[PDB]
């Protein structure tokens, strides 16, 4: 039972690693890639009005 | 891919068109006052031919 104690320790410091460092970035290359497609689309849009 | 490549085929055949129908409307206009001035020309050279034939009755 100790080492589920201690292996629950070590995914709670994972998890505040993650949290902490690689979603941050992650996140923000989604959020580039959604603005990129989103830019596009508009870009289609408005050369279709022109 | 598509909808990217049809956004700048559409944008160029804009960007084109809009040049094409300056040069269309120009190219009437010019054709217009050229009609226009072979007229005035016309007018001109049969009056010309009408004062030419009364000189000759005239002078017979």
């Amino acid at each position: 039972m100790s080492i589920f104690i201690g292996q629950l320790i070590g995914f709670a410091v994972i998890a505040f690693i993650i949290v902490k460092w690689v979603v941050p970035p992650v996140r923000t290359l989604m959020r580039n890639q959604q603005e990129a497609v989103r830019a596009a689309l508009a870009e289609s849009a408005e050369a279709a009005k022109k | 891919e598509a909808m990217l490549a049809k956004t700048a085929a559409d944008n160029r055949k804009s960007a084109e068109q809009v040049a094409a129908a300056q040069a269309d409307y120009e190219k009437e206009m010019a054709e217009a006052r050229a009609q226009a001035s072979a007229l005035r020309d016309e007018a001109r050279a049969a009056g010309r031919s009408v004062v030419d034939e009364k000189r000759a009755q005239a002078s017979g």
